[PDB]
């Protein structure tokens, strides 16, 4: 399919920013994410991000730790995530799926095995954090053969060589750190010229991660040539702090998402 | 791109977040300058031979094979400063890390040795060392919490996960993807993401050399065997190194098995896991069918990396090294018999490489063989342990 | 009527019972003709050196002196296999209880350090040791206890008088009394009756010999002073001995100052003691006005013999040797500037001796000096109890 | 003066062996004690050997070892113990009394004052029991000076270079050792050769000790040439025993003491 590309065209039509939620599949148990899931949908999420709960997420700060941990608390495992993939497919059948994912759970089984696994489901990309593009080649190759997007993570001070590698061997949409560390919505991270420079070598439109917790920081990676912003901590602590209260979770996660997305009008 | 093969085989590699590639090409890049640096090597040598004691005796251990025809010595890394071969490569680390011009180390710790060991080095070498260790793991280990205190350095106990060594491994990784134009992360085993393995066991080489030439000095003749403990695998490819091209030497490494294969509560991956991506790199992991990592099972809390170096999977996987396992309760014996018959109390950890040894003697007594045990550390650390099983 | 004599000026001689006369001079016989026998000097070397690790390493502390005028090695007896300079003895007179044809071993212990020297010493060298061990130590030192019944020794825990140390060696002797003709008594310091004060200066005084080497190879010079803890004195004379005729080097001994010679409780009666008649020496005693004998206060447990060696009272008497105290604080101290800034966790005995290096340092910093201190032992055993304090 | 002399010429016109009983001066008690030495002499006893309480005694079993406890949980002193010798002399002025010493109570504030103080209360003897012959001579010496004999002990084996030294050096009695070990009536100890050189060597006469506890041992000594027999820890044992009952204890003393002394004729 190509989800992102439509959906990135729709988005330049209306001169508009993409707002991409991240939450981890599972948190806090299967029916609440998919209502979590459903509510970032109609507050005006463009794109969903969606980890698979890892025992050891090692690129997460603290809020998606313990979103992990939540997760696991309610017995979620990949074979679930790609069952509430599919129900999630079922009912939007354009808004583009990413996967961040850790190595372990694609190659496990077979790398070959996962991304079929994606496609079947109707996911778009994935994301392996723990992959650079040194050691991208199955994985990407994969992807592609699979109709889904590899996506790649270009550092906030990537050089020359690393820029035409992340534009030549992503697709979909170009992941561009806000700065070094972990997710944090904690950690607030200029990327202009690295976003140059990626359009220069034809890349994937960029979506700027880590950090994005308020929506000026939405319209700063905007009006810094980003075609939109990924949001996770920020998302996942709402979860976190409304666990007593699901109405209210959904409440509040609806009025934050629609925030965030107005700001990239 | 790397200077030096990041893979041992199929195994190992360099499976991080891309923000941490240009920590590990510069630390590649500053590890093939030191080797080639005769002012490194001899400032590294005369704190391995001033500060820590080297070389170690190789001791022969006569009343613990009377009566057949085994030939045991033990590499007496006990002695070493610290108690344990660990001290070996955080010395050669904490050189590293200020030839990069690096201020501050990272370390992990599971039983608390390579933390205690990192400080050491820290504070012999004017580096601000902080250790990450999994909370468990601070509960079980404060006589190596205050040492390391005492020594300068931070103690972060680590609550996520399983709040164990792997746990403690991720922090490190987490903290060192914002912090590498500072500090330098002493990883404390021959695994992880190249350079790594490949560091490690340079650093760890004096090992197997010092004992080829003592073998060959007190015995005229390469052993039949060398035979060490593989928990991340630093100790055994210490030993091994040096020995690999003399392909009449045996090289035999002990994983622990815990309870016993068949229960599943061991820590031995390389025989009996399955390959996996985690830690950095591509090796055989204690993981589900599902693809989360599970924890190592020991009597010996140093034994609890739950994969290892890709190194030894590579070498078994060629057949040069063989990998066996040894339960508590062999470890447990051969710690009881060399305290008794040699007057030598060994770690835990250590035991294993013996109670292997001392199954090869007592299976086939009449069998000649010439072996060594690598004596990774001394076991003053296990006595309370060792108290309260008996 | 002796071969050697039994007394340093006036201190020293053989007062035991005359039951026991025969069994020293025996042991006289037997160590004078052990030092002129190539094949027992040659034995004794290659335990020394294969089993116990010598020679140990002299370590340079630059970091504790930076900014001053002293240069300050440590002589690192903890590396030797034990953890302290007493394994050095106790394998020379296991080797003269097998000359002399003995099969059992008697020793005394306070801290315990001696008892499980002597019990590793003995299970490497098949003789059945018995360790006497008052019963307020033996309550106080679990971890000790047990280490040497996994050696296979036996520990007697001994409830007479004041159930320490002096209660002990008294044990010790009353057993011997009766069992010399199949037991040698492996007295534990360079004190008690003729002849060892001689024969445990003649089995430490490697340390000295090797730290005169060292030094001479790192600083083209020897020592301006080298300065020991006194508990009873081995290690002091082990490191002393070599350089007595080396005029220039100054010879400190360390004594504990435990809470300050002016509270009375210490552990110094060489120079705040009164000359007395026990354990078979004359020499200066922890005493009453009444002749009474008295224990040694320190927070070091193994500073607690309450007398000290003959040959130091004589060195102090003709002022070859000078004598000086260090109090709990001032040891404390020592230990913590040990660890911080050399990652070196000193025993608390040894601390004392760093300490009075440190006020030599501090007292004078302009003033060039080069000094070194006997590490006598590794403080591993002393972490809970400093962390307690703390 | 020569009480030890006169002791052995009466006893030699009689046929008779000495018994000399041994107790720790102050045990358990001053008061008692001095009591406990009435009761054994009017039971028989032809001398008295007895210790002033040591932190040490090295050369002593339990038995003897606890007597010297319960001297010193009664704040027994070795000047209380001079008092007390004293006033035994005043009572009794022909028996010969001999102290047990180790050195350092010997030593401790000069030699020579201290047999200068034992010559003063009357006391005849004193045996240092860890001063060997080697070391002996500024005790001998001192003690010669103040009319006190130096008694030395003989081994169960001794040569004969120590035997005709010890000849020469002791007066008043030799102390010949049943065994070899430390004090105890546990420990039960042919003595005739070692009795005959002595007498050769014109030595002070025997009195064999360690172990004695009955009366066939008593008769036993004499019958091999010993000039008599001490014996401590089974006089001491009585004590032990009836701590709780003074009466009772002096009784048992008395029966002992007659019963050890008959068994000497
Ligand atoms: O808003 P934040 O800081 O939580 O970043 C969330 C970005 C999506 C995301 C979640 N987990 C990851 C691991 C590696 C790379 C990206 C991710
Ligand atoms: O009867 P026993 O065995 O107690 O011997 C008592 C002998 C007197 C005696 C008591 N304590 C001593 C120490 C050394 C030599 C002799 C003695
Ligand atoms: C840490 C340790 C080990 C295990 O680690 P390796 O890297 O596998 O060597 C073994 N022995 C001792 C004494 C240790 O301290
Ligand atoms: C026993 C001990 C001492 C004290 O004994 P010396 O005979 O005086 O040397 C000192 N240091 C250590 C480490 C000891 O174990
Ligand atoms: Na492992
Ligand atoms: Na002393």
């Amino acid at each position: 399919m190509e989800r992102y590309e439509n959906l990135f065209a729709q988005l330049n039509d209306r001169r508009e920013g993409a707002f991409v939620p991240f939450v981890t599949l599972g948190d806090p148990g299967i029916e609440q994410s998919l209502k979590i899931i459903d509510t970032l949908i109609d507050a005006g999420a463009d794109a969903l991000e969606l980890g698979v709960p890892f025992s050891d997420p090692l690129a997460d700060g603290p809020t998606i730790q313990n979103a992990n941990l939540r997760a696991f608390a309610a017995g979620v495992t990949p074979a679930q995530c790609f069952e509430m993939l599919a129900i999630i497919r079922e009912k939007h059948p354009t808004i583009p799926i990413g996967l961040l994912m850790y190595a372990n759970l694609v190659f496990n089984n077979g790398i070959d095995a996962f991304y079929a696994r994606c496609e079947q489901v109707g996911v778009d990309s994935v994301l392996v954090a723990d992959v650079p593009v040194e050691e991208s080649a199955p994985f990407r190759q994969a992807a592609l053969r699979h109709n889904i997007a590899p996506i790649f993570i270009c550092p906030p001070n990537a050089d020359d060589d690393l820029l035409r590698q992340v534009a030549s061997y992503g697709r979909g949409y170009t992941y561009l750190l806000s700065r070094s560390g972990v997710t944090g919505a904690e950690n607030r991270g200029p990327l202009h010229h690295l976003i140059e420079k990626l359009k220069e070598y034809h890349a994937a439109p960029a979506l700027q991660g880590f950090g994005i917790s308020s929506p000026e920081q939405v319209s700063a990676a905007v009006r810094a040539g980003a075609a939109g912003a990924i949001s996770g901590s920020a998302i996942v602590k709402i979860i976190e702090k409304n666990l007593a209260s699901p109405k209210q979770m959904l409440a509040e996660l609806r009025s934050f998402v629609s925030a965030m997305k107005a700001a990239s009008r | 791109t790397t200077l030096l093969n990041p893979y041992f085989g199929e195994f190992g590699g360099m499976y991080v977040p891309q923000i941490l590639m240009p920590a590990l090409n510069q630390l590649e890049e500053a590890f093939v300058s030191a080797q080639k640096d005769p002012e490194f090597q001899a400032q590294f040598a005369d704190l391995l031979k001033n500060y820590a004691g080297r070389p170690t005796a190789l001791t022969k251990c006569q009343n613990i094979t009377a009566g057949t025809r085994t030939t045991l010595y033990l590499k007496r890394e006990d002695l070493l400063h610290g108690g344990a071969h660990k001290t070996n490569q955080v010395l050669g680390q904490a050189l590293l890390a200020k030839r990069m011009g690096k201020s501050e180390i990272i370390a992990e710790t599971g039983a608390g040795q390579h933390g205690v060991a990192s400080a050491l080095a820290s504070a012999l070498l004017g580096l601000k060392c902080r250790i990450y260790m999994g909370a468990k793991d601070v509960e079980r280990q404060s006589p190596n919490v205050f040492r390391m205190r005492l020594m300068g350095a931070e103690v972060i106990p680590v609550h996520s996960g399983s709040a164990t060594l792997k746990d403690a491994c991720n922090e490190a990784l987490r903290d060192w993807s914002g912090s590498y134009e500072t500090a330098h992360y002493m990883l404390g085993t021959a695994a992880g993401p190249h350079p790594y393995p490949t560091i490690v066991r340079e650093f760890q080489r004096m090992i197997g050399e010092e004992t080829k030439a003592q073998i060959l000095d007190k015995e005229g003749r390469l052993p039949d065997a060398v035979i060490a403990c593989v928990g991340g695998g630093s100790n055994a490819i210490g030993m091994f190194a040096d020995f690999i091209n003399d392909t009449s030497v045996g090289l035999i490494g002990v994983e622990p098995g815990g309870h016993g294969i068949e229960t599943g509560e061991h820590g031995a991956p390389l025989k009996h896991g399955r390959v996996g991506i985690y830690f950095g790199m591509k090796a055989p992991m204690m993981q589900t069918a599902d693809g989360q990592i599970e924890e190592s099972y020991s009597i010996s809390a140093g034994l609890d990396f739950p994969s290892v170096g890709p190194q030894h999977a590579y070498l078994n996987s060629i057949g040069r090294a063989d990998y066996v396992s040894i339960t508590d309760d062999e470890a447990l014996e051969a710690f009881k018999t060399l305290c008794r018959h040699e007057g030598i109390i060994p770690a835990l950890e250590s035991s294993h490489a013996l109670a292997h040894a001392l199954k090869m003697m007592r299976e086939q007594p009449e069998k000649e063989q010439l072996l060594v045990v690598n004596l990774s550390g001394r076991g003053d650390k296990d006595i309370f342990t060792v108290h309260d099983i008996l």
